[PDB]
Order: C-alpha cells, then structure tokens, then sequence
C-alpha cells in the first residue's frame, strides 16, 4: 500500500498497542495486588498467632494445601511486575518493548505447576472447612480485615486467581503481537515470547494430567491397611477394573474386593472405603482358568461354583476360586484380565 | 443473600469476556475492549429479590482441559456460549463443552447462549461465511440444540447492542 493508507494503519496499530501495553501493566498490578491480600490477610495473620488459628480449627497441614505456594508465585510477579514497570517507564508508549521480559521470566513460572497441580485438593478442603463454624467464622474475618465486603467473590475466586492469570498472558500477549508490525523493535521478541507463554501453560496443564495419574494410584493405596511389596506407582498407571468377588482357596466363601491394575491383580478385605491387603499377583506369573457352572473341586472346597473362574500364581504355583454375582460381571473381569495381557504383551514389542 | 456462582464457558471466538464487560460496565464499548474481565460480583433485582450474582469469566483456558474443571465446582448456573455467525463454535457445544460440563457438574442448570447477534445480518459478515460455504446459526437451529443438550433456556444476545443481554443473566439467576 501507498503511503496514505499505510500511515492511516499505522496510526491505528500504535494507538491499540499502547491499549494492551496499559491493561498488561494495569492487571499485572491488580494481580500482585490480589497476591499481596492473600498473603497478608492470611498467610501473614496466622503467622502471627498460630496458636489462635489452631484453636479456631486451622491446621498447620491445612494452610499448606489451602494456599500452597501462593508466597512463591507472589516474590516472582514481584520481580515480573518491576521488570515491566522498568520497560514502560515513566508511562507506557508504543514504542515500549515488553517481549524480552517474558522470555527471561519463562523459566521463572514453573512455580505455577505445583500450585496448579494442587488446587482441586485445596478447594475441597476450603468446602469442608467451611462446614466448620469456628474455621468459617475466621476465614470471614480474615476476609473482612483484608478489606473485601460481604458481597465480593468469595476466598476460592481468589485461589483460583493464578490459574486464570496465566492463562491470560497467552491472549495478552496475541493481542500484542497482532499490534507490533515487523518493523517495530519489539516484533521479534514479542512473537518469540507468546510462544513462550503458550509453552508455560502447556507445561503446567501436563503436569497436571501426570499429577492426577500418579494421584489416582496413591489415594487408593493409602486406603489399604498392611499393604505388602512395592508402591502402585513404582510398578503401575492405572487402574483398570475394581469389584467385589467372592473367594474361595480350599476353605471358607470369603468376600473379597479385586483391584487390576496394568502389571498387577491386588485382593483385600473390606473393613465394616477402607481396605485390609491380602495378596497381590504380577500379572506376568498369572493365569486364568474357566469354570464350568454347576461344578465343584478341591480348590472350590466343595462348593458349587457358579459365574466363576480360577486364578493361578504360577510363581507361587497356588490356586484360588473367584465368583462374580452374574454372567455379565464374570464375563467383565475375564476380558479384562485378557485386555491387560495383550496390552502388556505389545508393549513388550 | 442467596449467593449465586454462575460460570462462563465456550470458544475463544464467541466474546465470552466482551458480554460479561458489557453486562458490567456503563458507557460500553468505548475506546477499547480489555483482554481480562476480573472474578465480578454484584447485587441484581430479579423478581423482587436482591441476589448476589458472582461472574467467571474462563477465556484463555479453551486449550488446556485440565485447567478448565479447576473452576466448575460449586457452580450454581453455566452459561455454555456460541457465536451466531461461527457454525465451528456451535458444533463445539455439542462435541465439546456440555459434555465436559455435564461430566464435572452432572445436575447444574445449562443456559445455551448464541452471542453476536447484531452480526447474523450483517452484510460483509454474511459474505465472508458464504465465501466458506457456510452461513449463520438460525434461531431454529438454536432451539434444536438447546433440546439436544437438555439446556433450561436458549438466548440469543448481542454484546455491542445489548440486545438480549440482560435478559441472559435474569434467566440464569432464575434458573437457580
């Protein structure tokens, strides 16, 4: 285009790009200032009377999963927002470069992945607190003294704060490149620097898949009383199929609850959930047999077996009986077991 | 006063973030129309009844599904948004957001909202779409999905008219 035309554009580019310089200056001192209320109106005030907090109902165990390390996340926004504030000093003009900052921070916002990672634990608790007047009544006036009103968002909107402020530099930062031409200083960086955001929020929502993955397999092994061998998630993934079946190894029907992961068949006694481990198979050594309904042997201890099938450890060369409550529930586990062994078979190449 | 959490959700391209500045803010649009759009609460009269509408806006997390559920807890109302003149956002209602929401929140009210009505007559837009064999999202279609995903009302608004605008808040705080 002529040169008319191209300065009318011109002018509109520059004229909007100081638009989102201002509101990334603008919510970036809005965002540390929201940091600084958590930090103060709680953080600090439990600091400085445990024992107050305590007697209310407020564990040392609880102000951890509930804030996390929001204190961390607060000293790096410090440190971005000083950056920032020296870009665009003494007011932001258009010519102003902010790409190189958020290259240097990149690194700097893997403090985001464990709060994130974190987070859903933390706004459980905050309900179940909540249930507990003394907690709920302190939690208020810590509010209240923070300078919020009655009818402000509550606390949990502002926990949640930091998920959606990282999210936000990957729209702030398209908006500011669609505003910063190839001819301006800042063109490179700022291309360079969405992608960067782009990554730090990529990373934190995969690390969060992989937290709750491992998360999974931890929570259901700490319901099981005397567990034996290595942890879940030394030798597992996922869990595949968990029910209730009846066991029968020469002696008495006992009532049994079945877990299958990838690599491993654990059983366990219900307490009168919590768990009491019994025994656990490597599926490598194990194998599974049909029973024909109707009939009986010495591993069945006589009793008729019906919707049932026999497992084998074959490192231990021991037998037992499992009976599901129809042919649709036996039917399940049998093409589970197969689906695990294939599975683990293909991965072998 | 009866609290009521009420969550924003669909595409980036639907203006999720101008509709809640719109609904917010005196003298919209204005110069410009900010990125961010703050955690917002506010006294609304619906009915005779003063409740406390609290807003959550969730731009920007429309890539990463694992962030996204970390703000549908305890979520009174969802407002599962489409743009009228982006045939794409619609069918993402359906392949994307209710099933996600009805996962997390299996019993919460679903107001479906076709935004950027003011654009559904407009010549140059109708064009370009035509241009991609494509054309705007009519209010029978609307109705059929609304059907479809089990929504308690289908609303049609525009941001930059305010066409229809508050009447989707009054219908959400209605809906709880």
């Amino acid at each position: 285009p002529g040169p008319c035309a191209a300065a009318r554009e011109s002018e509109r580019q520059l004229r909007l790009r100081l638009c989102v310089l201002n509101e990334i200056l603008g919510t970036e001192r809005d965002y540390v200032g929201t940091l600084r209320f958590l930090q103060s109106a709680f953080l600090h005030r439990i600091r400085q009377n445990v024992a107050d907090s305590v007697e209310k109902g407020l564990t040392e165990e609880n102000v951890k999963v509930l804030f996390s390390n929001i204190e961390d996340i607060l000293e790096v926004h410090k440190d971005f927002l000083a950056a920032l504030e020296y870009c665009l000093h003494p007011e932001p003009q258009s010519q102003h470069e902010l790409g190189n900052v958020f290259l240097k921070f990149k690194d700097k916002f893997c403090v985001y992945e464990e709060y994130c990672s974190n987070h859903e634990k933390a706004l459980r608790l905050l309900v179940e607190l909540n249930k507990i007047p003394t907690v709920r009544a302190f939690l208020l006036s810590c509010m209240l003294l923070g300078g919020r009103k009655t009818t402000d968002i509550p606390l949990e909107g502002y926990l949640l704060s930091p998920i959606q402020r990282i999210c936000k530099y990957p729209l702030l930062l398209k908006e500011l490149a669609k505003r910063t031409p190839g001819k301006h200083p800042d063109h490179p960086a700022v291309q360079s620097a969405l992608q960067a955001m782009k990554t730090v929020c990529s990373n934190i929502n995969e690390t969060k898949r992989q937290m709750e993955k491992l998360e999974a397999l931890e929570q259901l092994q700490s319901h099981i009383e005397g567990w034996e061998g290595s942890n879940l998630t030394d030798i597992c993934t996922q869990l595949l199929l968990q029910g209730t079946l009846l066991k029968i190894s020469a002696g008495n029907i006992q009532e049994r609850a079945f877990f299958l992961f990838d690599n491993l068949l654990v059983y366990c006694k219900r307490k009168s959930s919590l768990y009491i481990f019994r025994g656990r198979i490597n599926t490598e050594v194990m194998e599974v047999e049909n029973v024909e309904d109707g009939t009986a042997d010495y591993h069945s201890n006589g009793y008729t077996v019906t919707n049932g099938w026999k497992i084998h450890n074959t490192a231990k060369n021991k037998w037992f009986v499992c009976m599901a409550k129809t042919a649709e529930e036996k039917q399940k586990w049998l093409d589970a077991i197969i689906r695990e062994r294939e599975q683990r078979e293909s991965l072998k190449l | 006063m009866q609290a009521i959490k009420c969550v924003v959700v669909g595409d980036v391209a639907v203006g999720k973030t101008c509709l809640l500045i719109s609904y917010t803010t005196n003298a919209f649009p204005g110069e410009y129309i900010p990125t961010v759009f703050d955690n917002y609460s506010a006294n609304v009269m619906v009915d005779g009844k003063p409740v406390n509408l609290g807003l959550w806006d969730t731009a920007g997390q429309e890539d990463y599904d694992r962030l996204r559920p970390l703000s549908y807890p305890q979520t009174d109302v969802f407002l599962i948004c489409f743009s009228l003149v982006s045939p794409a956002s619609f069918e993402n209602v359906r392949a994307k957001w209710y099933p996600e929401v009805r996962h997390h929140c299996p019993n919460t009210p679903i107001i479906l909202v076709g935004t950027k009505l003011d654009l559904r007559d407009d010549k140059d837009t109708i064009e370009k779409l035509k241009e991609k064999k494509l054309t705007p999202i009519t209010y029978p279609q609307g109705l059929a999905m609304a059907k479809e995903i089990g929504a308690v009302k289908y609303l049609e608004c525009s941001a930059l008219t305010q066409r229809g605008l508050k009447t989707v808040f009054d219908e959400a705080i209605r809906a709880v």
